[PDB]
This record gives structure tokens, sequence and C-alpha cells, in this order.
């Protein structure tokens, strides 16, 4: 059923048969990783490594101590031996702790994995601090997007996407601690 | 690239291209090719131009 | 037609529903932040399919919004 088991090592003698030999081979994705999922350890305790990415930034990559993650079912919690899991996130607040001290970054939405040996990669496209948001623009855009109903599902679907994330944005801003 | 005085890196690309391309053949596989950039539009077409969309 | 998602089953990929609601989250940010945010959201390039090898019709884009809300 994996009769193909392919990776960098067997790329590189296959390539070696059919490309000219002058050429060195080719990088792979891979080779720039010192971090996998079934490495074991990166563990130590009561800290885990958040690899809080983004495509225009890295919001974090040090090691924290719980993280609060906005899944579809709902928000959930990630300690440091956590179960592996592949959780898509609806948009809500990802909560950074270190301590007492914690960093609100709203989120857009995006998967967010939890590996075998505990590395955790939150992979949102649009990741704000709740700081840079204002309050009075999400109730604005939902007054319209509560508006422009059409039997356009495509449309629809955005309307759907719009109000929700809309709502959360709302129901996150009121709720400050 | 787009623009053109990049120096024989589109180049390399389009021969890795085809020093890939060839490894990936092994039972008749089917293939689409397609280039990012205005100087690989004219670079392809010259080894792999049926398999271009 | 298809069976998924919300936004799977209306035709719609998964990346123009992430994006959108990525715009929607960049329209209402601080105005020390939705300028420069203005930046990571501009869709400008271009495509033309190649259908016999060299022929092939265009199509452009100039968005500076974002992705388009419209169907696709």
């Amino acid at each position: 059923e994996a009769a193909a088991p392919a990776g960098p090592k067997e790329f590189t003698e296959v390539w070696n048969k059919k490309a000219p030999s002058t050429l060195i081979v080719p990088e792979f994705p891979s080779n720039y990783t010192a971090v996998k999922a079934v490495g074991e350890g990166q563990v130590h305790g009561d800290a885990f490594p958040v690899n809080f990415y983004t495509p225009h930034s890295i919001l974090s990559q040090a090691q924290k101590d719980t993280v609060v993650l906005p899944g579809v079912d709902g928000y959930f919690g990630v300690k440091a031996s956590h179960v592996p899991t592949i959780a898509q996130l609806k948009p809500g607040v990802v909560e950074l702790h270190s301590g007492a001290e914690s960093e609100k970054f709203f989120v857009s939405g995006g998967f967010a994995f939890v590996h075998p040996n505990g590395v955790t990669d939150i992979c949102v496209l649009e990741a704000a601090t709740l700081d840079q948001v204002d309050p009075a623009a999400v109730k604005s855009a939902l007054a319209a997007a509560s508006a422009a109903q059409p039997t356009d599902e495509f449309e629809q679907a955005a309307n759907r996407a719009a109000i929700e994330l809309y709502s959360a944005l709302e129901s996150a801003v009121e709720a400050k601690a | 690239s787009d623009k053109g005085l990049c120096g024989g890196l589109n180049s390399n690309i389009t021969k890795y291209t085809r020093a890939t391309l060839a490894t990936t053949e092994s039972e008749g596989k089917d293939v689409v090719v397609v280039s990012i950039g205005d100087k690989g539009r004219s670079q392809l077409t010259r080894i792999e131009s049926q398999r271009y969309q | 037609a298809p069976s998924g998602p919300f936004y799977r089953v209306a035709g719609m990929s998964y990346l123009r529903y992430s994006n959108i609601c990525a715009d929607l989250l960049r329209n209402v940010l601080k105005e020390p932040f939705k300028a420069k945010a203005q930046a990571r959201q501009a869709i400008h390039f271009r495509q033309a399919p190649y259908v016999d090898g060299k022929a092939g019709a265009s199509k452009v884009y100039e968005l500076e919004n974002g992705i388009p809300k419209t169907a696709n």
C-alpha cells in the first residue's frame, strides 16, 4: 500500500541515474528542519515549544506552558505532553501563557497541530494581537453583513463566515480581562 | 524570475525541471508543467512544449 | 454537490475561505496597523492558459483590496 517509500535519500539515489551526474541533488524542505514529529523529546516538564506561525510573520517560537486554541468544536487547551491533534481553528483568541502573563492573539482561523513529540504548530493566516482591532467597526460591518443575504451560496457562505468571524471578534472584544 | 539580468538562475531551474521531471518517469505518468515568471515561459517550451499549460 | 464544510459544499476552496476571513479581519484593524496590513493584501499578477503549446488568452488581476469575495 506504501510501495513507493520516497524521501530525500531515495530521491538522491534514483536521481543519480536519470539526471546528468554533475548536477548536485536538489534540496528538500526536510533539510532546513531540525524538529520532526516522531523524534521523541523536546518536552522537559511543563513548557512546550509553541511554533505560532503566519505566512507573513513568526509570532512565537519559544517554549510555553499552556496554549488556549480556538478549535471548531470550541476553545481547548494544550499542556505539555498533550495527545496528538490536528485541530482546525475557528476565528478566536489564541492565548499564549508563560505564567501569570498572557498575550492574546486573535487569529483568522487555520489549523493547529500537536505532534507526538509535544511540539505545537499554530498555523493561521491573519494573526493579529487583539490590541490592534477597534471595537467600533465590527458591529458597524456586521450590520451590513446581516443585510446582504442572497441566494448565492458562494456569497451566502462568505456572509456566514463574515457574521461568524465578526460575532467572534465582538464576543472576544467585550469580554476582555 | 520576470526580469532578465539574473544571470543563469532561470536556466538552472529550467535544467533542474527536466532533471527532476525525468526522475518521476516510471510508468508513463501524466505531467502538467507550469511556470511562474516570464522567463520560464520562454524556456520550458524549448524542452517541454506539449506538457505546458 | 460536494460533501464537506460550508465553504466546501458551496464550490469554494479552503484557501479562498481562509483568505476571506483574513481579509475581513484585516479590514477592522487599528489605523496604525490597517494601512500596513494593506501591503500584505494586494493581489497583482496575471495568468494565461497554454493549450497547444504557445497560444492562449490572458487573465489579469489588479486587486488591491484582497481576494474576490464574489464567485471564482
